C-alpha cells in the first residue's frame, strides 16, 4: 500500500573525518571472516577463510571466493546478503564497462562506482550502509593491482593488508613484510602463511578457500592444491 | 541557398546588418516594420531569420537561458559561447525531421578575447566568417564581397554596397521588400541606421 | 566522419599508415550546396593530445560527436594514470554510435591516433551501426568511401620514412579534389608520430 | 456482413423481446472463418443467476465483451448486499468503453443482448461495439441487421404484441436463410431464452434446411 | 558480411563463417574475426546484418556471466535465448540478427538459431543467412549419421568455403570456432588458402602533384 | 505454416504435428521442436510461425509457473489458454498463429482448448488448427468419431501429419508427434526419411 | 502474548524483540472480544455462518454485515474490527475480479489463501499502514478444485481447514466440529450443524440479539454464493434452537 | 518511533539554522588539506589524501584531485566517501556543459550549480548534506583563470588563494603571506603548494604517496589537465626544501 | 549479543552497533524461536533429505499451506523454517522472482543461483527497517546439475554459503554438533540411509521423537530429479527399518 517510517538522518558527522555510524561498521568488518590479500607483482592473490565456523564445509561453488569476470576476483570480509549485491551489481558494472571499451572494468573505476552506492545508503534515512570490505583484485594497465573498499565508501590503496579477526595488528605486519617478484607457486605460499597469521585454528581445505589472479585469468583454486600449499611453508 | 533573406559582414572593427521586415500572411504585409532583429544585450544582437513565427519561439527560450547566467555571475557570460550552446541543443533537435531549424546570425562582444560574431547555417555550422548571408542573401552578396571592398572596408562604401544589394532584392528577386531595416554597428554598440 | 549523405555538409578524408606514424589528410573548407562558411576550420580534434578524432559533414555535428567522446574517454582518463591507449577509443567512438537507436549517428566515425605514449599505429573506420570492426590497414572515410580507399590504400608502404607519407598525402588531396565536383577551399595534412602532431596548411584559394 | 476485422464469427442472434421473457437463438455453428471449425458452440453465458447474455458478432470480441460484463456482476456482488445488477447499467457501462475502443484499430461492431429483471427493473437492453445502444422491442446488429431484422422489424410495426410461438417459428425460418446464404455456418441451433430470475438454455440440437429453389 | 554455418558431430558446435567486417558493403577490414566470444565459452556465429547480432550477444554475454560464475556449471543457452526473444518481440520487428548461439548446458547440449523475430524452438543444426543453403550442402554430402570432431572440421571449412564463393563479402580465412563444455578455441587462420595482400609493385608521385607552405607542430 | 492437431482419447492426448520452421522461401530449420519448453508438467501443441507462437509460449511459461506452485504442482488448461488470448488480442489479424493446448488439469478429466489468434478460448472435443488447417480439415474430420480411441488415435494422428508434409508447400521431412499425460510431455519421431508417401496422383 | 502500550509499537515498522509485533498480537485480541463467525467445509460446498448485530429494529441486511462475497463464487465471513474486515474486503473484490479478467475461470481458493495472508503480513512490515483487525476464513464451491476453506489471521499465516469457527471460545466450537464426521454430510446436513454452534459459543455482553444469516455455495446456488436458500434455512434454524434446549 | 528525535536536519534548529550543516564542517576539519594557488599561465590544485598509511600501491592515482574534464579540476576536502558520488556528478556535468559551449568551462558556473545540490539536500529530501567541500579550479576566458571553493552549506567564494580541508584559517593566511595577487608564476607556485602541504596535515610527514599534484597549464591551443606522477612530485618536495628559504628571504 | 548503543536513532533501527549488529535482524532469530519449527537437513550423493515437523493445532486442515515444504521450482525445493506468517510472505516473493528467473534462463534453475537471488532480495529487507527483514529462514534443498545434491541454508539476513550438512530453527548451534557427529560417521549414501539419517538426527536433538504422519520429508533423489514429497507412506518405509536398524 505505502511504507513510510524513518526518511530524517540518522547519520551526525563526528569531527574525524568520517560520520559515528560508519565508525561502527568498520568494527563490523573486524568481528567478520579473516580475509588476506597480497600483490605478488605478477598476478594477485587473494586468500579467504571458507568458514563460518559451524565446521560443516562442503564448497564447490558456493564459495566467498568469486569470480566476477575474465580477470576480476572478489573476496570479502563482513556481511553476507550485502556481499551478495555487490556481486550482482559487480558483474553489471564490469559488463558496462565491457560492453563500451570491450575489457572489463579496471581495478579503480570498480570502486569509485561501488563506493557511490555505499555512500549513499550512510546518507539517507532508513538505510544503513553496508557492513563489508572489499579486497578487490585486477590486472590493467600491464600491472596487477589490490585496492581496498571499505564499508564507509572510503578507499585506502594497498599492496597488501589483511581484514578479520586482529585486522588493525594485520596491516602492520603487512605493511612491513609485503613482497613483490614472486613466481605463481610461492604467490600460493606466501598468502596462505599471512592467513595463518590473520585466522586461527584449523586449516584443511574446508576451512580456508583460496583465489589468484594473474595473465591467464581469474580461477579459484581446487581443494585438493590449497592443501598442497599449506603444508609446504614455515 | 536555403530559406529566407538575411545579410550582415562584419569588418572587424564595424558590422553592416540588415535584415527583412516582413511576416507575411497570404500575400500582404500585414504591416510594414516587423521585428527579426531582437537585442539580448545592447552589445550583444541576435539576428534570427527563417520562419516567421519559429524564430521567434526560439529565441525566447533562449533568452530567459542567458539572462540566468547573466544573474548569476553579475558580469558578462560568453556570449560566443551562448550563441553555439543555442547551436548544440538545435543539433539534438535535427535528428527528428521536424523544422524547428533557425538561420541564425550573431553579432556580439566579449570582454578579454574580443567581438565575436558567429554564422549558423540551417544545417547548423559554427563558423567565426568575414561575411556570410543566410538564405538567398547569401546567395546574393558573398561572391562581390571578395572583389568589390576588403574585410575592413570603410562604413561609408559598406553602406553604399548594402544599399545597392538590397535595391537588387527588389529589381532581382522574387522575394522583393520595399522595408528593409539597417543597422550599422561600430566596435562595440548598436546603431539604428535609415530604412530603405 | 561520414558515410551518410548530406548536401548540407560533405568533405573527405585519406588516411596512409607509416609504421610509427600514420597519415590524416582531410580538406579544410566547408560546403552546403550554394553555401561556405569557412576559408579554413578544423575538424580532428584531441582530447588527450597527440590522439585525433574527425567528425565530418556539417560544423555542429563534428564538435558534437568529439565532446560526446570525450564524456566516454574521461573517466577511463581519470581511473587510471597513463592516457588512454588506441584500442579503448576504437570502442568508445563505436559505443558511441551505438547509443542511437535505429536513425543512427549523424556523422560516421574514422579514428586515427597512435598509442599512447608508444610508438604503434592505428587506422580505423568504422559504419554508423554497431559493428565491430578492427582495422589496421589502411582507412579512407566519407560518403564516396570507395574513392578516399583506392587512393590511400595505394600510395603507402607499411614502412615508409615519414616526409615521403607527407608529401604522398598532400598529392592525395589534390588527385581527390580534382575527383570531387569542386570540394576543395584548402587542404590540411596532419602527420601524428610518437608525442607530435605535425599539421601543414597546403597553398590554395 | 457488415462486420469490419472479423476472423471467429458468431453469425447471427435473435432477439425479440415478449412480456416478461426474451427468446434469443443463435446458431451451434461457429466458423473460423469460412470453416465451420465448432460445429456445437454455446454462445450463452451466464452473467449472473438473474441475468443472461447471449451474442452475436466476432466471437473473440465476444470474449473479450464476456470479461468486462462478469467484473461488473462481481462489483454488486462485492459489496455484500448480494445484489444481482440491472440490465440497464451493465450494458450502459461497457457501450461508454466502446466508444473509447474504436480509436485503437481493433474495430468492434460487438453485440450483446441483455434481458434481465432484478432490483425491482426490468431491462430490454441492445450493446455495441460502436456503442449504440437503446431499450427495444426486438432488435440485432451487425450480420443481423442485414437479413432478418426488417422483416423482424415489419411484423412488429402494425403488431408490437407478438409473442414467442409466433417468434419461433420465424426464427426456424430465418436461419434456414442463413444456412444457405451465410459462409460461417449451415445450420444448427440453441435456444435461449433469458427470464428475470432464471437464465434458461437447451443444448445446441440439428435442424436441417429445405429444398425447394430449383423448381424454376 | 557474416554468413554463418555450424555442424553437429554428435556433441556441440564447431561453428564456421569467413571472415571480412565490411563498412556497409566496402570492406573496413579484409579478414579479422566476426564469430565471437562471449566471455569465455559461447561462441556466435552471425548472419544477416551483423549489427544486431553484435549488441544482443553482448547484453546475452552479460547475463549468462551472472549465472556461470556462481553456479561454477555451463554457460546457458537458454538464457541467451530469452533475453533476445524478449528484444524483438515488444516491436514485432526490431533490428535483424540471425544468430547461431552455441554451448553446452549445464545438463543437456543446447543450441540455439534465433532470426528477426522472436523463437523458442530446439534443433541442432542450423546454418543462417539467405546462403543456409550452401552451408547445408556441404553437410549433407559429408555427414551420414554420427560424425567425428576431426570430421566435423573438415565439413565446417567446407562450409565456409562455400561462402566465400557466394559472396565475395566475405573472403579469404576459414575461421573454425570450437565450443565445448570448457574449450573454446579462437584462432584467426584455420585454413589459409587466399589472403588480401598488399602490392609488391610500387608507384605513387611524389611531388609533382603535392602542394605545401606551412607547417607547425602542436601537441 | 505447419499443422497442429489434438485427438481426443478420454483421460489424455494426442497430438500431432509436421516439421519445418520456415524463413521465408527457404526452410532454415527442418531437425526443430515442435513441443519445446512451454512450462516442465504443460503441452502446447506449435507449428505456425516461430515467433506467432513464441510470445505467447513465453507469457504461458511465466503465468503457469505462478499458478503451479501455489494452487499444488498441476495447473489449471482453462487458465492457460487465456493468458495465450492476450497476446492474440493486440496482434488480432497481425498474427495468423492459433496454438493447440492440450492437457489434464486438476479440474477434472481430459480437456482439449482451442486458442485462437483472435483471442478465443474454448474447451471442445478435437479441432486441428494452423493457417494450413483449411487445407487438411476433410482428413482430420473423418478419423474424428465420438470417443475415438486412443490405438486408433495413434494411426490417425500420425497419418494427418504424414498428408500435411507431403501435400504441404509449408510442410517438410519428419512428421513429430506429441502426446501429452500428466507425468510430463513426451515426443515420439515418425521418420520420412524412409519412403512414405501418399500415393501419386495418375 | 505479550505486548505493551510503551514501547515497541510506536510506529508500524518497528519490530519486537520477542519475535512477533506487538501490533499484531492487539489485532488478534480484538477478534478474541468479537463475536463467532463459522464456516464449515463440505463435500458439495461450504456453509456460512455469522451472526449480524441488531441494536435496532430499524435495521435490515447491510446494517452489521459479515458475509462478503469477494468473487461471486467466493465468499468471506470476518470476525473482529469490522472497520479494517470491510476496506479488505475493498480492496480483495479487486484482487479478484482482476484474476478473473485475466485467468478466466472460478479461481482456485489454494492460490488465493497465499496471497491475501503475504498482503496481510505486507501491513505489518510498512508504516503507512497497521495490520488487519481481523481473522476472516474464505470459503468456495467451483468444480475446478471443489469446496475449498481457508482461514487467514491478522499475523499473515494461510493454514488449510475442514471446519473452522473464530470467536469468544474457538477451541470448544473446533472440537465440536472435530466429533460430527462430514464425510458422512452432504452440503444439505452442514446448515444444519453451523446453525447450533453460533448461538451456544457467544457470550452476551455486548449484543442483546442477533440474527444469524447465512450464505450458501453448494448444490442449489451452482457455485455462486448466494444467501441460504429458504428450505434450507428452516431446517437450519429448528435445529439450532431443538439443540439448546 | 520517529517522533520523539531530534537531529534538525530540515527542521531549523533555536540557532536558526541546522545542527546538520554545522556539523559538516567539523568532519572536514580533520581530513586531508586541498588548496588552488593561481599562476599568471596557469592554475593549480595541491591535495593530501585521506590515506595516513605508509604504503599505497597507486590503483587509482586520483583519491584526493580528480581530473572531470580536459578544462576542469577538482580536489576532496572532507571524507573520501560522500567524494565518490559528487565525483560522478561532476564527470558528467562538467563534459555536458562543455559540449554545448565549446568553450573552457567557467569555474564560477560550475560551483553555483553544484552548491545548489548539496544545500537542496539540506532543506529537503531528509538527507544529510555531504561532508565534502570541493575546490574547483578551470580556466574560461570572461575572469581568467579561477579557482572557487565549494561548500555543503551551499556556500560559494571567488578566490585567488584559499585551502579548505585541514587547519584551515593558517592555511589560507599562510598561502596569502608567500603569494599575493598575481605574484607568482605557475612552477614557483607548484613549490609553494607543497610547502603548505608538509606543515598542515593531520598526520605528520609530507611524502609522494601523501601527497598528488595537478597543472592546469595551457598548452598550444588546449588546456591541458594532467595529474603529475609520484616522480615529478618529487622533484617539487625538493623544491618545496628550497621555497621554505625564499619565502622568509 | 549486544543490545547495542545509540549514538543515531539506531534503538528501533537497524543502522549499527559496535558490535555490528543489525537490531532487526537479530529480532528475526527471535521470530525463528516463535514458530518452534527445527530442520535438519543431509546431503549425499543419492539425495538431499529436508526433514522438519508439521504444526497441528487441531485435526481439521487440509494440507496445501498447512505444509511447510515448498515448490519454489519443480526440480529445487526448500523448507521455511520459523514463524509461519513470515514464512508465507517469504515464499510468495520468492515465487515471484523464481518466475522472473524463468522468464529470464528459460529453464530449471541451480541451487546456487537460486539462493543467490533469494539473498539478493533479502539484501533489500535487512538494510530497510522501513519494511521489517522476515523472520524465516530457508534450507533449499535440491541436486545442482552436475555437482549433485546440495544442502544450502540461508539466514533471515541472507548469508548463505555450502555445509556439509546444516540445521536450522529455534536453535541452530546444538543442531549443527549433533549432526557433525552424524556427517563424521559419513555413512554409505542410498536412498535408505540418507533419509533415515536425516529422520535419526532431528528425534534426538528434541528428545520427543515422532511417527511418519508427524513429519514431513522432501528430497531431490537421483532417481528422479523433480521435487518430490514421500507422504504417509514412504516415510513409513524408512521408519519401520530405522526401528531394525542399531
Amino acid at each position: 500500500m505505502a511504507e513510510r517510517g524513518y526518511s530524517f538522518s540518522l547519520t551526525t558527522f563526528s569531527p574525524s573525518g568520517k560520520l559515528v555510524q560508519i565508525e561502527y561498521a568498520l568494527a563490523a568488518v573486524a568481528g567478520g571472516a579473516p580475509s588476506v590479500g597480497i600483490k605478488a607483482a605478477n598476478g594477485v592473490v587473494l586468500a579467504t577463510e571458507k568458514k563460518q565456523k559451524s565446521i560443516l564445509y562442503d564448497e564447490r561453488s558456493v564459495h566467498k571466493v568469486e569470480p566476477i569476470t575474465k580477470h576480476i576476483g572478489l573476496v570479502y570480509s563482513g556481511m553476507g546478503p550485502d556481499y551478495r549485491v555487490l556481486v550482482h551489481r559487480a558483474r553489471k558494472l564490469a559488463q558496462q564497462y565491457y560492453l563500451v571499451y570491450q575489457e572489463p572494468i579496471p581495478t579503480a573505476q570498480l570502486v569509485q562506482r561501488v563506493a557511490s552506492v555505499m555512500q549513499e545508503y550512510t546518507q539517507s534515512g532508513g538505510v544503513r550502509p553496508f557492513g563489508v570490505s572489499l579486497l578487490i583484485c585486477g590486472w590493467n594497465e600491464g600491472r596487477p593491482y589490490l585496492f581496498q573498499s571499505d564499508p564507509s565508501g572510503a578507499y585506502f590503496a594497498w599492496k597488501a593488508t589483511a581484514m578479520g579477526k586482529n585486522y588493525v595488528n594485520g596491516k602492520t605486519f603487512l605493511e612491513k613484510r609485503y613482497n613483490e617478484d614472486l613466481e605463481l607457486e610461492d604467490a600460493i605460499h606466501t598468502a596462505i602463511l599471512t592467513l595463518k597469521e590473520s585466522f586461527e585454528g584449523q586449516m584443511t581445505e574446508d576451512n580456508i578457500e583460496v583465489g589468484i589472479c594473474n595473465e591467464a585469468g581469474f580461477r579459484r583454486l581446487t581443494p585438493t592444491e590449497v592443501r598442497d600449499y599449506l603444508a609446504a611453508i614455515a | 541557398m536555403e530559406y529566407l533573406i538575411g545579410i550582415q559582414g562584419p569588418d572587424y572593427v564595424l558590422v553592416a546588418s540588415d535584415r527583412v521586415a516582413a511576416s507575411n500572411i497570404v500575400q500582404m504585409k500585414d504591416d510594414h516594420d516587423k521585428m527579426f532583429k531582437m537585442s539580448e544585450k545592447i552589445l550583444l544582437l541576435c539576428v534570427g531569420e527563417a520562419g516567421d513565427t519559429v524564430q521567434f519561439a526560439e529565441y525566447i527560450q533562449k533568452n530567459v537561458q542567458l539572462y540566468k547566467m547573466r544573474n548569476g555571475y553579475e558580469l558578462s557570460p560568453t556570449a560566443a559561447a551562448n550563441f553555439t550552446r543555442r547551436n548544440l541543443a538545435d543539433c539534438l533537435r535535427s535528428r527528428t525531421p521536424y523544422h524547428v531549424n533557425l538561420l541564425l546570425a550573431g553579432y556580439d562582444e566579449h570582454e578579454g578575447p574580443a567581438l565575436y560574431y558567429m554564422d549558423y547555417l540551417a544545417a547548423l555550422a559554427k563558423a567565426p566568417f568575414a561575411a556570410h548571408g543566410y538564405g538567398a542573401f547569401l546567395t546574393l552578396s558573398i561572391l562581390d564581397r571578395y572583389y568589390t571592398p576588403t574585410i575592413s572596408r570603410e562604413r561609408a562604401v559598406e553602406l553604399l554596397r548594402k544599399c545597392l544589394e538590397e535595391l537588387q532584392k527588389r529589381f532581382i528577386l522574387n522575394l522583393p521588400t520595399f522595408s528593409v531595416r539597417v543597422i550599422d554597428k561600430d566596435g562595440i554598440h548598436n546603431l539604428e541606421n535609415i530604412t530603405f | 566522419m561520414s558515410v551518410m549523405s548530406y548536401n548540407g555538409g560533405a568533405v573527405m578524408a585519406m588516411k596512409g599508415k607509416n609504421c610509427v606514424a600514420i597519415a590524416a589528410d582531410r580538406r579544410f573548407g566547408i560546403q552546403a550546396q550554394m553555401v561556405t562558411t569557412d576559408f579554413q576550420k578544423i575538424f580532428p580534434m584531441g582530447d588527450r593530445l597527440y590522439i585525433g578524432l574527425a567528425g565530418l559533414a556539417t560544423d555542429v555535428q563534428t564538435v558534437a560527436q568529439r565532446l560526446k567522446f570525450r564524456l566516454n574517454l574521461y573517466e577511463l582518463k581519470e581511473g587510471r594514470q597513463i592516457k588512454p591507449y588506441t584500442l579503448m577509443s576504437m570502442v568508445a567512438n563505436l559505443l558511441y554510435e551505438k547509443r542511437f537507436g535505429p536513425y543512427y549517428t549523424e556523422p560516421v566515425i574514422a579514428g586515427l591516433d597512435p598509442k599512447t605514449f608508444k610508438p604503434f599505429i592505428c587506422s580505423l573506420d568504422l559504419i554508423g551501426c554497431p559493428m565491430v570492426t578492427d582495422d589496421f590497414v589502411v582507412s579512407g572515410t566519407c560518403s564516396e568511401q570507395m574513392y578516399g580507399m583506392c587512393e590511400s590504400l595505394w600510395e603507402p608502404n607499411m614502412d615508409p620514412e615519414h616526409l615521403f607519407e607527407t608529401i604522398s598525402q598532400a598529392m592525395l588531396n589534390a588527385v581527390d579534389r580534382d575527383a570531387v565536383s569542386g570540394m576543395g577551399v584548402i587542404v590540411h595534412i596532419i602527420e601524428k608520430d610518437k608525442i607530435t602532431t605535425r599539421t601543414l596548411k597546403a597553398r590554395m584559394d | 456482413t457488415q462486420n469490419p476485422m472479423v476472423t471467429g464469427t458468431s453469425v447471427l442472434g435473435v432477439k425479440f423481446d415478449c412480456g416478461v421473457v426474451i427468446a434469443a437463438d443463435m446458431l451451434g455453428s461457429y466458423g473460423s472463418l469460412a470453416r465451420f471449425r465448432n460445429i456445437s458452440r454455446i454462445m450463452r453465458v451466464n452473467d449472473s443467476t438473474m441475468l443472461g447474455a447471449s451474442g452475436d458478432y466476432a466471437d473473440f470480441q465476444y470474449l473479450k465483451q464476456v470479461l468486462g460484463q462478469m467484473v461488473i456482476d462481481e462489483e454488486l456482488f462485492g459489496d455484500g448486499h448480494s445484489y444481482s445488477p440491472r440490465a440497464i447499467h451493465s450494458w450502459l457501462t461497457r457501450a461508454m468503453y466502446s466508444r473509447r475502443s474504436k480509436m485503437n484499430p481493433l474495430w468492434n461492431t460487438k453485440v450483446i443482448g441483455g434481458y434481465a429483471g432484478g432490483e425491482s427493473f426490468l431491462g430490454y437492453v441492445d450493446m455495441l461495439g460502436v456503442a449504440y445502444e437503446a431499450p427495444s422491442l426486438a432488435t440485432g446488429y451487425g450480420a443481423y441487421l442485414a437479413q432478418p431484422l426488417l422483416r423482424e422489424v415489419l411484423e412488429k410495426q402494425p403488431v408490437l404484441s407478438q409473442t414467442e410461438a409466433r417468434e419461433l417459428v420465424e426464427r426456424c425460418m430465418r436461419v434456414l436463410y442463413y444456412r444457405d446464404a451465410r459462409s460461417y455456418n449451415r445450420f444448427q441451433v440453441a435456444t435461449v431464452t433469458e427470464k428475470g430470475v432464471e437464465i434458461e438454455g437447451p443444448l445446441s440440437a440439428q435442424t436441417n434446411w429445405d429444398i425447394a429453389h430449383m423448381i424454376s | 558480411t557474416t554468413i554463418a554455418g555450424v555442424v553437429y558431430k554428435d556433441g556441440i558446435v564447431l561453428g564456421a563463417d569467413t571472415r571480412a567486417t565490411e563498412g556497409m558493403v566496402v570492406a573496413d577490414k579484409n579478414c579479422s574475426k566476426i564469430h565471437f566470444i562471449s566471455p569465455n565459452i559461447y561462441c556466435c556465429g552471425a548472419g544477416t546484418a551483423a549489427d544486431t547480432d553484435m549488441t544482443t550477444q553482448l547484453i546475452s554475454s552479460n547475463l549468462e556471466l551472472h549465472s556461470l560464475t556462481t553456479g561454477r556449471l555451463p554457460r546457458v543457452v537458454t538464457a541467451n535465448r530469452m533475453l533476445k526473444q524478449m528484444l524483438f518481440r515488444y516491436q514485432g520487428y526490431i533490428g535483424a540478427a540471425l544468430v547461431l548461439g552455441g554451448v553446452d548446458v549445464t545438463g543437456p547440449h543446447l543450441y540455439s538459431i534465433y532470426p528477426h523475430g522472436s523463437t523458442d524452438k530446439l534443433p541442432y543444426v542450423t546454418m543462417g543467412s539467405g546462403s543456409l543453403a550452401a552451408m547445408a550442402v556441404f553437410e549433407d554430402k559429408f555427414r551420414p549419421d554420427m560424425e567425428e570432431e576431426e570430421a566435423k572440421k573438415l565439413v565446417s571449412e567446407a562450409i565456409a568455403a562455400g561462402i566465400f564463393n557466394d559472396l565475395g563479402s566475405g573472403s579469404n580465412i576459414d575461421l573454425c570456432v570450437i565450443s565445448k563444455s570448457k574449450l573454446d578455441f579462437l584462432r584467426p587462420y584455420s585454413v589459409p588458402n587466399k589472403k588480401g595482400t598488399r602490392f609488391g609493385r610500387y608507384r605513387c608521385e611524389k611531388g609533382t602533384t603535392a602542394v605545401l607552405t606551412e607547417k607547425v607542430t602542436p601537441l | 505454416t505447419t499443422i497442429m492437431a489434438v485427438q481426443f482419447d478420454g483421460g489424455v492426448v494426442l497430438g500431432a504435428d509436421s516439421r519445418t520452421t520456415t524463413g521465408s522461401y527457404i526452410a532454415n530449420r527442418v531437425t526443430d521442436k515442435l513441443t519445446p519448453i512451454h512450462d516442465h508438467i504443460f503441452c502446447c501443441r506449435s507449428g505456425s510461425a516461430a515467433d506467432t507462437q513464441a510470445v505467447a509460449d513465453a507469457v504461458t511459461y511465466q503465468l503457469g509457473f505462478h499458478s503451479i506452485e501455489l494452487n499444488e504442482p498441476p495447473l489449471v488448461h482453462t487458465a492457460a489458454s487465456l493468458f495465450k488470448e492476450m497476446c492474440y488480442r493486440y496482434r488480432e489479424d497481425l498474427m495468423a498463429g492459433i496454438i493447440i493446448a492440450g492437457w489434464d488439469p486438476q479440474e477434472g478429466g481430459q480437456v482439449y482448448s482451442v486458442p485462437m489468434g483472435g483471442m478465443m478460448v474454448r474447451q471442445s472435443f478435437a479441432i486441428g488448427g494452423s493457417g494450413s488447417s483449411y487445407i487438411y480439415g476433410y482428413v482430420d474430420a473423418t478419423y474424428r468419431e465420438g470417443m475415438t480411441k486412443d490405438e486408433c488415435l495413434q494411426f490417425t494422428a500420425n497419418a494427418l501429419a504424414l498428408a500435411m508434409e507431403r501435400d504441404g508447400s509449408s510442410g517438410g521431412v519428419i512428421r513429430l508427434a506429441a502426446i501429452q499425460q500428466s507425468g510430463v510431455e513426451r515426443q515420439v519421431l515418425l521418420g520420412d526419411q524412409i519412403p512414405k508417401v501418399t500415393i501419386s496422383t495418375l | 502474548m505479550s505486548s505493551i502500550g510503551t514501547g515497541y509499537d510506536l510506529s508500524a515498522s518497528t519490530f519486537s524483540p520477542d519475535g512477533r509485533v506487538f501490533q499484531v498480537e492487539y489485532a488478534m485480541k480484538a477478534v478474541e472480544n468479537s463475536s463467532t463467525a463459522i464456516g464449515i467445509r463440505c463435500k458439495d460446498g461450504v456453509v456460512f455462518g455469522v451472526e449480524k448485530l441488531v441494536l435496532s429494529k430499524l435495521y435490515e441486511e447491510g446494517s452489521n454485515k459479515r458475509l462478503f462475497n469477494v468473487d461471486r463464487h467466493v465468499g468471506m465471513a470476518v470476525a473482529g474490527l469490522l472497520a479494517d474486515a470491510r476496506s479488505l474486503a475493498d480492496i480483495a473484490r479487486e484482487e479478484a475480479s482482476n484474476f478473473r479478467s485475466n485467468f478466466g475461470y472460478n479461481i482456485p481458493l489454494k492460490h488465493l489463501a497465499d496471497r491475501v495472508a503475504m498482503y496481510v503480513h505486507a501491513y505489518t512490515l510498512y508504516s503507512a499502514v497497521r495490520p488487519f483487525g481481523c481473522s476472516f476464513m474464505l470459503g468456495s464451491y467451483s468444480v475446478n478444485d471443489g469446496a475449498q476453506l481457508y482461514m487467514i489471521d491478522p499475523s499473515g499465516v494461510s493454514y488449510g481447514y475442514w471446519g473452522c469457527a473464530i470467536g469468544k471460545a474457538r477451541q470448544a466450537a473446533k472440537t465440536e466440529i472435530e466429533k460430527l464426521q462430514m464425510k458422512e454430510m452432504t452440503c444439505r446436513d452442514v446448515v444444519k450443524e453451523v446453525a447450533k454452534i453460533i448461538y451456544i459459543v457467544h457470550d452476551e455482553v455486548k449484543d442483546k440479539a442477533f440474527e444469524l444469516e447465512l450464505s450458501w455455495v453448494g448444490e442449489l446456488t451452482k457455485g455462486r454464493h448466494e444467501i441460504v436458500p429458504k428450505d434450507v434455512r428452516e431446517e437450519a434454524e429448528k435445529y439450532a434452537k431443538e439443540s439448546l434446549k | 518511533m520517529s517522533r520523539r528525535y531530534d537531529s534538525r536536519t530540515t527542521i531549523f534548529s533555536p540557532e536558526g539554522r541546522l545542527y546538520q550543516v554545522e556539523y559538516a564542517m567539523e568532519a572536514i576539519g580533520h581530513a586531508g588539506t586541498c588548496l588552488g594557488i593561481l599562476a599568471n599561465d596557469g592554475v593549480l590544485l595541491a591535495a593530501e589524501r585521506r590515506n595516513i598509511h605508509k604504503l599505497l600501491d597507486e590503483v587509482f592515482f586520483s583519491e584526493k584531485i580528480y581530473k572531470l574534464n580536459e578544462d576542469m579540476a577538482c580536489s576532496v576536502a572532507g571524507i573520501t566517501s560522500d567524494a565518490n558520488v559528487l565525483t560522478n556528478e561532476l564527470r558528467l556535468i562538467a563534459q555536458r556543459y562543455l559540449l554545448q559551449y565549446q568553450e573552457p568551462i567557467p569555474c564560477e558556473q560550475l560551483v553555483t550549480a553544484l552548491c545548489d545540490i548539496k544545500q537542496a539536500y539540506t532543506q529537503f529530501g531528509g538527507k544529510r548534506p555531504f561532508g565534502v567541500s570541493l575546490l574547483y579550479i578551470g580556466w574560461d576566458k570572461h575572469y581568467g583563470f579561477q579557482l572557487y571553493q565549494s561548500d555543503p552549506s551551499g556556500n560559494y567564494g571567488g578566490w585567488k588563494a584559499t585551502c579548505i580541508g585541514n587547519n584551515s584559517a593558517a592555511a589560507v593566511s599562510m598561502l596569502k603571506q608567500d603569494y599575493k595577487e598575481g605574484e607568482m608564476t605557475l612552477k614557483s607556485a607548484l613549490a609553494l603548494a607543497v610547502k603548505v602541504l608538509n606543515k598542515t596535515m593531520d598526520v605528520s610527514k609530507l611524502s609522494a604517496e601523501k601527497v598528488e599534484i595537478a597543472t592546469l597549464t595551457r598548452e598550444n591551443g588546449k588546456t591541458v589537465i594532467r595529474v603529475l606522477k609520484q616522480k615529478e612530485v618529487e622533484q617539487l618536495i625538493k623544491k618545496h626544501e628550497e621555497e621554505e628559504a625564499k619565502a622568509e628571504r | 549479543m549486544s543490545r547495542g548503543s545509540s549514538a543515531g536513532f539506531d534503538r528501533h533501527i537497524t543502522i549499527f552497533s559496535p558490535e555490528g549488529r543489525l537490531y532487526q535482524v537479530e529480532y528475526a532469530f527471535k521470530a525463528i524461536n516463535q514458530g518452534g519449527l527445527t530442520s535438519v537437513a543431509v546431503r549425499g550423493k543419492d539425495c538431499a533429505v529436508i526433514v522438519t515437523q508439521k504444526k497441528v493445532p487441531d485435526k481439521l486442515l487440509d494440507s496445501s499451506t498447512v505444509t511447510h515444504l515448498f515448490k519454489i521450482t519443480e526440480n529445487i525445493g526448500c523448507v521455511m523454517t520459523g514463524m509461519t506468517a513470515d514464512s508465507r510472505s517469504q515464499v510468495q516473493r520468492a515465487r515471484y522472482e523464481a518466475a522472473n528467473w524463468k522468464y529470464k534462463y528459460g529453464y530449471e534453475i541451480p541451487v546456487d543461483m537460486l539462493c543467490k537471488r533469494i539473498a539478493d532480495i533479502s539484501q533489500v529487507y535487512t538494510q530497510n527497517a522501513e519494511m521489517r527483514p522476515l523472520g524465516c529462514c530457508m534450507i533449499l534443498i535440491g541436486i545442482d546439475e552436475e555437482q549433485g545434491p546440495q544442502v544450502y541454508k540461508c539466514d533471515p539476513a541472507g548469508y548463505y554459503c555450502g555445509f556439509k550438512a546444516t540445521a536450522a530453527g529455534v536453535k541452530q548451534t546444538e543442531s549443527t554438533s549433533f549432526l557433525e557427529k552424524k556427517v563424521k560417521k559419513k555413512f554409505d549414501w542410498t536412498f535408505e540411509q540418507t533419509v533415515e539419517t536425516a529422520i535419526t538426527c532431528l528425534s534426538t536433538v528434541l528428545s520427543i521423537d515422532f511417527k511418519p504422519s508427524e513429519i514431513e520429508v522432501g528430497v531431490v533423489t537421483v532417481e528422479n530429479p523433480k521435487f518430490r514429497i514421500l507422504t504417509e507412506a514412504e516415510i513409513d518405509a524408512h521408519l519401520v527399518a530405522l526401528a531394525e536398524r542399531d
